Protein backbone atom coordinates (compact mmCIF):
# COMPACT_ATOMS: atom_id res chain seq x y z
CA UNK A 1 0.00 0.00 0.00
CA UNK A 2 1.33 3.26 1.39
CA UNK A 3 -0.31 5.49 -1.39
CA UNK A 4 -2.87 5.51 0.66
CA UNK A 5 -0.71 6.85 4.10
CA UNK A 6 1.01 9.72 1.48
CA UNK A 7 -2.04 10.99 0.48
CA UNK A 8 -3.42 11.44 3.66
CA UNK A 9 0.31 12.84 5.32
CA UNK A 10 -0.45 15.38 2.24
CA UNK A 11 -4.34 16.10 3.07
CA UNK A 12 -3.58 16.64 6.56
CA UNK A 13 -0.20 18.75 5.79
CA UNK A 14 -2.92 20.66 3.76
CA UNK A 15 -5.64 21.10 6.22
CA UNK A 16 -2.89 21.89 9.09
CA UNK A 17 -1.51 24.74 6.93
CA UNK A 18 -5.28 25.84 6.10
CA UNK A 19 -6.07 25.68 10.15
CA UNK A 20 -3.09 27.41 11.04
CA UNK A 21 -3.30 30.26 8.70
CA UNK A 22 -6.70 30.74 10.05
CA UNK A 23 -5.36 30.61 13.98
CA UNK A 24 -2.98 33.28 12.31
CA UNK A 25 -5.00 35.92 10.88
CA UNK A 26 -8.65 35.01 12.99
CA UNK A 27 -7.37 36.54 16.22
CA UNK A 28 -6.73 39.77 17.58
CA UNK A 29 -3.98 40.06 20.87
CA UNK A 30 -3.81 43.63 20.22
CA UNK A 31 -4.50 44.76 23.88
CA UNK A 32 -1.72 47.63 23.41
CA UNK A 33 -0.54 48.55 26.92
CA UNK A 34 -1.51 49.48 30.31
CA UNK A 35 -0.42 50.59 33.38
CA UNK A 36 1.60 53.43 34.37
CA UNK A 37 5.41 53.40 35.46
CA UNK A 38 6.21 53.62 39.49
CA UNK A 39 7.96 56.31 41.02
CA UNK A 40 11.94 57.00 40.39
CA UNK A 41 14.42 58.74 42.48
CA UNK A 42 15.34 60.34 38.57
CA UNK A 43 11.84 61.72 38.82
CA UNK A 44 11.99 64.05 41.91
CA UNK A 45 14.67 66.24 40.70
CA UNK A 46 13.43 66.71 36.92
CA UNK A 47 11.49 69.91 35.87
CA UNK A 48 8.18 68.16 35.82
CA UNK A 49 7.75 68.02 39.85
CA UNK A 50 9.17 71.77 39.70
CA UNK A 51 6.67 74.39 41.88
CA UNK B 1 -8.76 11.40 7.67
CA UNK B 2 -11.81 11.94 9.77
CA UNK B 3 -10.53 9.36 12.36
CA UNK B 4 -7.94 11.70 12.95
CA UNK B 5 -9.62 14.63 12.87
CA UNK B 6 -11.95 13.35 14.99
CA UNK B 7 -8.89 12.57 17.52
CA UNK B 8 -8.25 15.98 17.13
CA UNK B 9 -11.07 17.78 18.35
CA UNK B 10 -12.03 15.95 21.20
CA UNK B 11 -8.05 16.18 22.03
CA UNK B 12 -8.89 19.84 21.69
CA UNK B 13 -11.91 19.46 24.18
CA UNK B 14 -9.63 17.38 26.59
CA UNK B 15 -7.16 20.61 26.56
CA UNK B 16 -10.03 23.54 26.88
CA UNK B 17 -9.25 24.05 30.28
CA UNK B 18 -5.43 23.15 30.95
CA UNK B 19 -4.29 25.74 33.25
CA UNK B 20 -1.22 26.75 30.58
CA UNK B 21 -4.54 26.84 27.87
CA UNK B 22 -7.31 28.47 30.26
CA UNK B 23 -8.25 31.11 32.53
CA UNK B 24 -5.02 30.60 35.48
CA UNK B 25 -1.60 30.74 34.66
CA UNK B 26 -1.35 34.30 33.73
CA UNK B 27 -3.01 37.01 36.19
CA UNK B 28 0.30 39.28 36.43
CA UNK B 29 0.19 40.40 32.72
CA UNK B 30 -2.35 38.84 30.52
CA UNK B 31 -1.25 32.30 26.78
CA UNK B 32 -4.60 31.92 26.41
CA UNK B 33 -5.31 31.36 22.39
CA UNK B 34 -9.16 31.28 22.10
CA UNK B 35 -8.19 29.98 18.75
CA UNK B 36 -9.36 26.27 19.48
CA UNK B 37 -13.11 27.69 19.49
CA UNK B 38 -11.71 28.03 15.43
CA UNK B 39 -10.55 24.80 15.55
CA UNK B 40 -13.95 23.41 16.89
CA UNK B 41 -15.70 25.01 14.06
CA UNK B 42 -13.65 23.32 10.91
CA UNK B 43 -14.11 20.19 12.80
CA UNK B 44 -17.41 20.57 13.12
CA UNK B 45 -18.12 21.36 9.38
Amino acid sequence: WKGIAIALLVILVICSLIVTSVILLTPAEDNSLSQKKKVTVEDLFSEDFKI
Amino acid sequence: VTGFFIAVSVIANVVETVPCGSSPGHIKELRYAVAFFCLDTACVM
